[PDB]
């Protein structure tokens, strides 16, 4: 149980994509699948991409997300 | 890459000799530990470690 | 007349807007921020 | 009028910003693909010679 | 009329044409990767 504590600070930030006039719309905002260019080019300054199915989430913090895609 | 992966692999090989009233005991020590990427010198973090 | 000049705001088209009476921004399809310099045909704009 | 010209212009945009999530995902994963296929290459090198 | 018109344009002159644009983008890593495209470590 130890060894699952992780050595340094894990955290999980959501990030959410508005489209017009989905800011009173929950379903909506999370039925979003696609983004704005400059959506997705702000995505890809968050960090690495890490492709989930070679993650291992001891080792790299997937914050609950499945490996099973 | 020449000149990084040797000193790369090199770096956590260590001895530990405990000198006691009763004798020497040492081991080599290698560290599991990697370089961190995100720490290390920020010149170049090839990941040939791991390839050898 | 600070405090409305100020609310002026314009978009990627350079279209001008002002609040409305709801406080809502409506941008003009006649009236752009760029600034026209001096020194059938269709609308012109201002 | 125009409205539904409107609305029927975003739905064809919408499907067109479908289609490029679809087009950006597929280069995201050939790419991570082909960055595996060189990481493996390098690495074959370096294994025969070792 | 004014926001209707005005959307539209937005729509069919920057949005519609940025995507075109970016389905040529599409098209660009596609030949990307159309162009781009043993067991020794077990002994």
């Amino acid at each position: 149980l130890l060894d699952q504590i992780p050595s340094y600070d894990t955290h999980k930030i959501a990030v959410l994509y508005v489209g017009e006039g989905q800011s009173n719309s929950e379903l909506a905002i999370l039925s979003n699948e696609h983004g704005s260019y400059r959506y997705t080019e702000f995505l890809t300054g968050l960090g690495r991409l890490i492709e989930l199915k070679d993650c291992q989430p001891d080792k790299v913090y997937l914050g609950g997300l499945d490996v099973c895609g | 890459n020449l000149a990084a992966y040797v000193p790369l692999l090199t770096q956590g090989w260590a001895e530990i000799l405990v000198r006691r009233p009763t004798g020497n005991t040492s081991w080599l020590m290698s560290l599991e530990n990697p370089l961190s990427p995100f720490s290390s010198d920020i010149n170049n973090m090839p990941l040939q470690e791991l390839s050898n | 007349a600070f405090d409305f000049l100020l609310l002026l705001r314009a978009d990627s088209l350079h279209r001008l807007g002002l609040p409305n009476k709801d406080g809502v921004v409506r941008f003009s399809p006649y009236c752009v921020c760029d600034y026209m310099e001096p020194e059938g045909p269709a609308v012109r704009l201002g | 009028e125009l409205q539904t010209k409107l609305e029927d212009c975003r739905n064809m945009i919408a499907e067109l910003r479908i289609e490029l999530k679809k087009a950006n995902n597929k280069v995201c994963h050939t790419e991570l693909l082909l960055s595996q296929v060189s990481q493996k290459l390098s690495n074959s090198e370096s294994v025969q010679q070792q």
